[PDB]
């Protein structure tokens, strides 16, 4: 799924089959270094796009002085009962008025949906 | 305009070199006088602004400049001679500048010149007449805009206005492309969208790892760290792929530069000259605002990566598109970035014609005299032109300017004057049925006013300022930059591509200048500073997105500002000590300079004011409660400046139907008074 | 140990003239290059631009044992100069001023 | 030995050589180092948590500097020389780099002195005349045409009217060494009159364009 380059002339390596072994090899179109593939797999597409912001949302989004703040939800990590929450702000906004929670207490960092 | 602008367009020009023996010629130094009309007999005299108007005059002061003539013939001498305060022309003034008679005079003299002393100045006097110079729109330079074209071949497209600090006549714009995805072929049906590159001069598109390769970095790891941060997004790498299947064939430096060199201005026969003529166009028109000078080429390439790998966040739908009318991307020119941009093609002018007269001159070989050469009627009959009749071009170029600058004063009504002196134009066409150019905006608010404009066809196109709306004048980036580097902030060159993930890249006037690490505690550094004005000046603003990782700074002219009140925990820091002391600025010699200076308030400009939390009102608004927000960071001094200048004589204007209040600020603008 | 416990003084000079120019010549670390491997080296200016601007050309271990060509920085002391400091038999540090920075590459 | 080769001595001795970066104001000091040139004296302690370094001005180069060090990682740095003469010298491979930082003793207001001080002239300003400079004099002859007049009386007078046959001495002298030459070739020999001399070159010979415009007379190939 990720790339490989090469050990040479660092550049992309291109994946290729041999009529040996029947094991996947990779190899180089400047020069001509090859290796095996471990996962044997190349291509991967994915259409749904249900990637969970939760990867994507910073720590340090708790120093804003425009976000809305609670007291009712506290954290589970630490236990502080001060959080900040906010919605998607970015695209799939079909049905996307979730409610992410970022904790505020310096050096905690934790995030939760609900 | 006239300090330091002039200045600096005389002293930042080539030398005249020309020849056998040859020649040197170089300008140092500008002198003004006061106004002054030459009689019929040849004996000057000061011209009263008066006079000007009955007369039919013109108020202009006359021009001086030292020149300094070398002959270099390495004849065992070098002779050196110089001729100091030379007549070159006549500049207009404004009134009550600080170059015109009338500044800083008392009223009892202004009455004995039959001058008023309400007169607010700032106008010309050409031919008797009064012009006004009106301030135009335009859209901001040296920052990347993404926008989306859904009639044409892109996707996708960004666009960099750049100018390399108010020195080129041109501004130099570069497209970072992306084709359709809905291409219908069967051949890159497979690959997917592949992202070029227009770059000026040049006839065809280029794809971008070519271009990228003409700079050195022909290898695809050095390439691919400059546009990708983080090596752990399969989803991005997945996008840049298909780029580099395109460019995969042509594999080295000179090749690349013979392939963009093909296709110019002029096709290359030789070879030659096409690795010669891709060398300066992609050197000295290319992003000319990171750096001119054919060194320092890895910082051309870095922006020119920042570039591309903001173009892929707006495909993955990560960040949302720019906005076109969003009013924090607007500069305004007023007279000062007017005429000095009407100064450089007539100082050009001026020394194009010292050539034509000096070679003539000297195949006979006879000697030469600069005293004959200058023709004064350049820079004189140049400026009173183009303000007298509005044109914003040349004589024979009454075809290629811009119109509907400079015209003349209204007089009608007291309110109908000030009311003219604050007005607005954007430069788009005055019949176009595209509504988003003329609806109002949000981000209006405190800066022009909502209710004050003219029916007809030019509806929301010409606007006038809020009250307390102050626009800014420009300084040089020397100071913060000095600041930065001793406050540990990595250059670019001296660090790995791979420290750059949880980095704040600083940016400085459009140029990315570095990294930091820690940026919370910079930034409420840098603000310390500028509450008490010691290095930065108080116009300067500082914009930091916390979600984009990302840190913004602006010194440049343009930019409108408007004051607040600065707001600590949850109480103002305007104590009444400030108050007492100045309802007596009669006779103690404290005012509103005194206040800046002492951190209670501040200037806020519009990219700014998307970074803080306003209070409308203190003793309502900051009150320990079940509240709706808890972290206000500034408050409003009274809600009723928001309100332009003919607008603000309505007695309870909050009580009337919207379009009246319209209607009653282009009508109080005709009252007999 | 004496990194940790370690406690010395001395003198500083700074010679306001030297037998030849100091320049810097920089390695990318990610080569690993073994200098033990040079048994000899060339190294003269670089023929394209066909002086003291020139960039380098070196060559290592013959004329392809290897080969490497060095570009000059765009600055050296535009804000701050480069020293050299050197320890001499008397304990005593010698500084020694960088005239440039040339950046040296590897070439297939 | 050879111009193009290097010595490899330094690297082949591993030589190691230090790399600091200094302020020029600091280096500026340097310039005007004290004797022979030493500029003072470094100081080095180094503990089990911590290690400090710092230069302590010569107090003749005066009338702490806390080190930072710097990774030389990712770059292999190593110095070269040349010698006065011209000898080609590898010192050393850079073992550390390092820069000279100020440390509580000074704030912002007290550098900023010192880039003023720097400045002595600043970028030039539009000043204010008094009233106005005289600009036009009154000179009987201009300079430049006097310069003319006077090269005309000097000249325009040594037209050899004379030597009917000894020019032709000369012009074929000439005419043997460049089969032809253009006509102010002819006359920077000839002082007299271009038309009395089209003669004297018609008379002797025949003018080709050669090709290029540029009237050029040839002897006749008979
Ligand atoms: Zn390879
Ligand atoms: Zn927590």
């Amino acid at each position: 799924v990720g790339i490989r380059f090469c050990q040479e002339c660092n550049n992309m390596l291109y994946p290729k089959e041999d009529k040996e072994n029947r094991i996947l090899l990779y190899a180089c179109r400047n020069c001509d270094y090859q290796q095996e593939a471990d996962n044997s797999c190349i291509y991967v597409n994915k259409i749904t796009h249900e990637v969970d912001e939760l990867t994507q949302i910073i720590a340090d989004v708790s120093q804003d002085p425009t976000l809305p703040r609670t007291e009712d939800h506290p954290c589970q990590k630490c236990g502080h009962k001060e959080a900040v929450f906010f919605q998607s702000h970015s695209a799939r906004a079909e049905d996307a008025m979730r409610l992410y929670y970022v904790c505020t207490a310096p050096h905690c960092g934790h995030r939760w949906t609900e | 305009f006239i300090q330091m602008s002039v200045q600096r367009i005389v002293e930042d020009a080539p030398p005249i070199d020309l020849q056998p023996p040859r020649y040197l010629l170089k300008f140092e130094q500008i002198y003004l006088s006061k106004p002054t009309h030459w009689e019929r007999d040849g004996a000057p005299s000061p011209m009263m602004p008066n006079e000007a108007r009955l007369r039919n005059l013109t108020y202009s002061a006359p021009l001086y400049v030292d020149i300094t003539k070398t002959v270099i013939k390495e004849g065992e001498e070098q002779l050196q001679t110089q001729h100091q305060k030379t007549f070159i022309g006549k500049i207009p003034i404004m009134l009550r500048s600080t170059y015109c008679l009338l500044n800083g005079l008392t009223d009892r003299d202004l009455c004995e010149l039959n001058e008023c002393p309400l007169d607010p100045g700032g106008y010309f006097i050409i031919n008797g007449s009064e012009k006004v110079l009106i301030a135009q729109e335009k859209m901001a330079t040296n920052t990347v805009y993404v926008f989306a074209k859904k009639d044409s071949k892109y996707a996708y497209t960004g666009e960099c206005r750049s100018c390399l600090e108010n020195s080129s006549r041109p501004t130099s714009t570069i497209w970072v492309s992306m084709l359709a995805r809905g291409g219908q072929g069967a051949k890159k049906s497979a690959i997917g969208q592949r992202i070029v590159a227009t770059l000026p001069y040049i006839k065809q598109e280029v794809p971008i790892i070519i271009v990228f390769r003409a700079l050195g970095f022909v290898s695809d790891r050095d390439i691919l760290e400059h546009i990708i941060y983080d090596f752990e997004d399969p989803e991005m790498m997945e996008m840049v792929k298909p780029s580099l299947d395109e460019a995969f064939v042509i594999q080295e430096q000179n090749v690349a530069l013979n392939f963009i060199g093909s296709r110019g201005a002029k096709p290359g026969v030789t070879k030659e000259k096409r690795i010669k003529y891709a060398k300066e166009v992609l050197q000295k028109e290319m992003l000319p605002h990171v750096g001119v000078s054919d060194f320092c080429e890895t910082k051309k390439a870095y922006f020119l990566g920042y570039m591309v790998h903001r173009l892929l966040l707006a495909a993955l739908g990560r960040r949302e598109l720019d906005d076109r009318d969003h009013y924090g991307n607007k500069r305004l020119d007023l007279a000062g970035p007017l005429l000095a941009f009407l100064f450089r093609g007539m100082f050009k002018n001026l020394l194009k014609e010292v050539r034509i007269y000096a070679q003539k001159f000297i195949d006979r070989g006879k000697d030469f005299n600069l005293e004959l050469a200058i023709k004064t009627r350049i820079i004189s009959d140049g400026l009173k032109y183009s303000l007298a009749t509005g044109n914003w071009g040349d004589q024979k170029k009454a075809h290629q300017a811009r119109a509907g600058v400079s015209q003349v004063l209204n007089r009608l009504t007291f309110a109908s004057t000030l009311s003219h002196l604050r007005r607005l134009n954007s430069p788009i066409g005055r019949d176009g049925k595209l509504a988003k150019p003329r609806q109002l905006h949000n981000t209006l608010w405190g800066m022009v006013c909502p209710a004050e404009t003219p029916e007809g066809h030019a509806v929301g196109l010409v606007k006038n300022l809020a009250l307390m709306a102050y626009i800014s004048v420009g300084s040089q980036p020397s100071p913060i930059l000095e600041f930065l580097e001793e406050w540990s902030m990595e250059n670019l060159e001296e660090i790995s591509p791979a420290a750059i993930a949880d980095a704040t890249k600083i940016f400085v006037n459009g140029c990315w200048v570095g990294i930091h690490k820690d940026p919370e505690q910079l930034m409420n550094t840098l603000r310390k500073l500028r509450r008490q004005m010691d290095i930065i000046v108080s116009e300067v603003s500082m914009i930091r997105d916390i979600r984009e990782r990302e840190i913004r700074i602006y010194t440049d002219a343009g930019r409108i500002c408007r004051p607040l009140l600065i707001v600590e925990k949850q109480k103002l820091l305007l104590k009444k000590r400030h108050i007492d002391q100045l309802k007596e600025r009669e006779y103690n010699n404290y005012s509103w300079q005194d206040l800046v200076a002492s951190g209670v308030v501040e200037y806020i400009d519009t990219l700014e004011e998307e970074t803080v939390m306003l209070a409308m009102t203190p003793d309502d608004l900051q009150e320990k409660e079940v509240a709706y927000c808890s972290t206000y960071t500034h408050c409003e001094i009274h809600p009723s400046m928001i309100l332009g200048v003919c607008a603000s004589i309505i007695p309870f204007p909050d009580h009337n139907q919207s379009p009246r209040n319209t209607y009653q600020s282009a009508m109080g603008k005709q009252a007999m008074g | 140990g004496p990194s940790s416990q370690n406690v010395t003084e001395y003198v500083v000079r700074v010679p306001k003239n030297t037998t030849k120019k100091y320049n810097i010549m920089a390695f990318n670390a990610a080569d690993k290059v073994n200098f033990a491997t040079w048994n000899q080296a060339r190294l003269e200016r670089d023929l394209s631009n066909k002086p003291e601007d020139q960039p380098w050309l070196l060559r290592v271990n013959g004329k392809s044992g290897r080969k490497f060509k060095g570009i000059k920085k765009g600055g050296v002391t535009e804000n701050t100069s480069y020293y050299i400091f050197t320890q001499c038999p008397d304990g005593a540090f010698e500084a020694f001023p960088v005239h440039n920075w040339y950046n040296f590459t590897p070439l297939a | 030995a050879e111009r193009g080769e290097l010595d490899l001595t330094g690297a082949k001795q591993n030589t190691g050589v230090w790399l600091v970066k200094v302020p020029k104001y600091l280096s500026q000091q340097w310039a005007k180092a004290s004797g022979r040139g030493e500029v003072g004296k470094l100081r080095i302690a180094k503990t089990q948590g911590r290690t400090e370094v710092s230069f302590t001005l010569n107090e003749d180069l005066a009338n702490e500097h806390p080190f930072v060090l710097q990774s030389v990682g990712g770059q292999t740095l190593t110095v070269f020389t040349e010698s006065s003469s011209d000898k080609l010298s590898l010192e050393g491979i850079v073992v550390q780099r390092a820069e000279c930082r100020p440390a509580a003793s000074e704030n912002y207001m007290r550098l900023k002195r010192l880039q003023i001080e720097e400045s002595s002239k600043p970028v030039r300003l539009s000043q204010q005349l008094d009233k106005v400079v005289t600009t036009n004099y009154k000179p009987v002859a201009n300079h430049q045409y006097n310069i003319e007049y006077e090269r005309k009386k000097k000249e325009d007078g040594k037209r050899a009217r004379a030597d009917k046959q000894h020019v032709l001495d000369m012009l074929f002298s000439a005419f043997e060494k460049h089969q032809y030459y253009n006509l102010k070739d002819l006359v920077d020999i000839t002082k007299q009159p271009v038309v009395y001399l089209k003669e004297i070159l018609k008379e002797i010979g025949v003018q080709n364009v050669k090709g290029i415009h540029k009237n050029t007379w040839e002897l006749k190939p008979e």
